[PDB]
RNA sequence: AGGAGUGGAGCCUGCGGCUUAAUUUGACUCAACACGGGAAACCUCACCCGGCCCGGACACGGACAGGAUUGACAGAUUGAUA
RNA sequence: AGCGUGUGCCUACCCUACGCCGGCAGGCGCGGGUAACCCGUUGAACCCCAUUCGUGAUGGGGAUCGGGGAUUGCAAUUAUUC
């Protein structure tokens, strides 16, 4: 439900998945995505929005869940990163053939 | 010809009898039904049929009191009343002679039309 | 599409212009003659007035009835 | 002769209120009376007996097929 | 003093790495340790139809979800275990320390 | 009143009480291990929950 | 949607004091699980917040069966102008 | 080569037909017919016969605080303390 | 015997030993278990052994149908189930 919600919210922001570490006293939940500067917002506005969301929805206590937003190293070999890439290229108004070769050319040069 | 009785009990003997004593007389389904407790939900529509029960005007057949209630028990208290059993479409004019006691008003209504066969 | 029975209307609210003057009676002096009964319920102290129907009294929101 | 009430083919009878075993010629009489009782009151059960159909709540679509 | 660590995990190699670190964590600090008891692994099972409608040949998927439980007993003081168990855990494993 | 009729019919049991926690629909529900999640949703999210096809 | 005014003020105070508010798509929920003691039904929360959405004050994201409402800068100005709040104080998402 | 059958009997059940206010409906050779995880008393429910509610955002123009609107026990009325 | 399941988010609804009442379905007490801990050493059926039966639609078969008794539920009549 976390991963679905973060897919619907952070799609255009270059989303690539979650990793949740259920530690004592804290929940070290790490968003792995391409653009860290886009997901975090303006001086960490959208970090704190997403913590407040996850807090109020899943019934975590006051600040016992804190989010990070780390960077995808070699994002050409992440599947859902290149899926959403192709998704927002087509939705942007680009032609189907050019977009697909564009993704395929990038993920080949990325070293796949 | 003869004076009709339920189980081994005359109608006036049935009629001035408590619910707790009337339980031990009719079948186990109706014991269960009326033992669950007095009816306070939209089953206080059963309690509102008790008001339509207590509206027999002077000497004739009383007017039709209608029901979307097919799970209602035909109590001896009820007998003589003119009831409209809802099929879902139509209110069937049903009188209740004293041999209906125990049964449900809904069963007496056909509900579904009989099925002759064209081909 | 076309139906058989003629339509059912909604209850139109019989709105009254200046409905406050009826509840009191003004005196020649600076006093009052309160016509309609005040609600003895706990929710509304002595501000809310009861209805003055032809054969009993009633209050709206506390839903309290008094027959003669 | 101390046979219990739970053991008889007519328990808590509708007309006399007595627990009694009913035997051949009486049983045929009491079955006729039970169908005739349900018939006269015009109950759904008695009506299904009158029409020669399944009464205890079967599906008549595919079975009953005489 | 008799402290009972319950290691429950979905993965085995992550659970075997954690219980191996807690034997090394009990051998280096020289506290008496009853070995890691392998509990009978529980295979959570869901068998659905593959078809979102009803209109194919009746194929079935059969989703397992193995959950492995270990448990380790230590003859250790409380604050020594608080130090050991807080170090080097990996997120697959769930650790429940019983005091007594 | 309308508030006495709006939600007064019981929703205590039956497949008109519990529903999918994604679809919100009333059919093919996996109640086992408190999934409470229709069979098409589970088949979508199996991988994400920890359910794996092996045998 | 016609609401008791005290409810709508309680919802807007809760939307402001924290930078976000969430709710389940459940019209038949007599008490909102957070804003509980101030007796608001969930449908009053849904219909208040989609009224905030329509005139472009709050941002809508919907997952599985849960609405999520992010309060945006126009919504900030509308609520401090509406509730008569000081412009000194911020929602809990603008504070670090 | 055989084994156990099925097709025959009863019933359970699904489908066509008939019927019906409605008998909700998808799928009809293998690859429709105990299939829709579909064993439906209500709910499910989509069908039929009735009756409630707006859960018609927002924008615009009127009505309007001299009150726009909410709700409401009787007695009728209704199936109903809708 | 061997796979399992078992007290829930909203969600009420768990699996049950043991002791009394009842023929039975079942009821009332009190326990244990969020489980290799309790139900559970899962005292399962077929099978195994000893009676009755005797080629008869028979003690094969248990459809249909009458009367009664309990449980689930807000409600069982178009028989819920037993």
């Amino acid at each position: 439900e976390l991963n679905e919600f973060l897919t619907r919210e952070l799609a255009e922001d270059g989303y690539s998945g979650v990793e949740v570490r259920v530690t004592p006293t804290r929940t070290e939940i790490i968003i792995l995505a391409t653009r860290t500067q886009n997901v975090l917002g303006e001086k960490g506005r959208r970090i704190r929005e997403l913590t407040a969301v996850v807090q109020k929805r899943f019934g975590f206590p006051e600040g016992s869940v804190e989010l990070y937003a780390e960077k995808v190293a070699t994002r050409g070999l992440c599947a859902i990163a290149q899926a959403e890439s192709l998704r927002y290229k087509l939705l942007g108004g680009l032609a189907v053939r050019r977009a697909c070769y564009g993704v395929l050319r990038f993920i080949m040069e990325s070293g796949a | 010809f003869r004076k009709f009785t339920y189980r081994g009990v005359d109608l006036d003997q049935l009629l001035d009898m408590s619910y707790e004593q009337l339980m031990q007389l009719y079948s186990a389904r109706q014991r269960r039904r009326l033992s669950r407790g007095l009816r306070r939900k939209q089953h206080s529509l059963l309690k509102r049929l008790r008001k339509a029960k207590k509206e027999a005007p002077p000497m004739e057949k009383p007017e039709v009191v209608k029901t979307h209630l097919r799970d209602m028990i035909i109590l001896p208290e009820m007998v003589g009343s003119m009831v409209g059993v809802y099929n879902g479409k139509t209110f069937n004019q049903v009188e209740i002679k004293p041999e209906m006691i125990g049964h449900y008003l809904g069963e007496f209504s056909i509900t579904y039309k009989p099925v002759k066969h064209g081909r | 599409k076309s139906y058989t029975t003629p339509k059912k209307n909604k209850h139109k609210r019989k709105k009254v212009k200046l409905a406050v003057l009826k509840y009191y009676k003004v005196d020649e002096n600076g006093k009052i003659s309160r016509l309609r009964r005040e609600c003895p319920s706990d929710e509304c102290g002595a501000g809310v007035f009861m209805a003055s129907h032809f054969d009993r009294h009633y209050c709206g929101k506390c839903c309290l009835t008094y027959c003669f | 002769y101390k046979i219990p009430d739970w053991f008889l083919n007519r328990q808590k009878d509708v007309k006399d209120g007595k627990y009694s075993q009913v035997l051949a010629n009486g049983l045929d009489n009491k079955l006729r009376e039970d169908l005739e009782r349900l018939k006269k009151i015009r109950a759904h059960r008695g009506l299904r007996h009158f029409w020669g159909l399944r009464v205890r709540g079967q599906h008549t679509k595919t079975t009953g097929r005489r | 003093h008799r402290i009972r660590i319950t290691l429950t995990s979905r993965n085995v190699k992550s659970l075997e790495k954690v219980c191996a670190d807690l034997i090394r964590g009990a051998k280096e600090k020289n506290l008496k340790v009853k070995g890691p008891v392998r509990m009978p692994t529980k295979t959570l099972r869901i068998t659905t139809r593959k078809t979102p409608c009803g209109e194919g040949s009746k194929t079935w998927d059969r989703f397992q979800m193995r959950i492995h439980k270990r448990l380790i007993d230590l003859h250790s003081p409380s604050e020594i275990v608080k130090q050991i168990t807080s170090i080097s855990i990996e997120p697959g494993v769930e650790v429940e320390v019983t005091i007594a | 009143g309308h508030q006495q009729l709006y939600w007064s019919h019981p929703r205590k049991f039956g497949q008109g009480s519990r529903s999918c926690r994604v679809c919100s629909n009333r059919h093919g529900l996996i109640r086992k291990y408190g999934l409470n999640m229709c069979r098409q949703c589970f088949r979508q999210y199996a991988k994400d929950i920890g359910f794996i096809k092996l045998d | 949607m016609l609401m008791p005014k005290k409810n709508r003020i309680a919802i807007y105070e809760l939307l402001f004091k924290e930078g976000v508010m969430v709710a389940k798509k459940d019209v038949h929920m007599p008490k909102h699980p957070e804003l509980a003691d101030k007796n608001v039904p969930n449908l009053h929360v849904m219909k208040a917040m989609q009224s905030l959405k329509s005139r472009g004050y709050v941002k809508e994201q919907f997952a599985w069966r849960h609405f999520y409402w992010y309060l945006t800068n126009e919504g900030i100005q509308y609520l401090r102008d509406y509730l008569h709040l000081p412009p000194e104080i911020v929602p809990a998402t603008l504070r670090r």
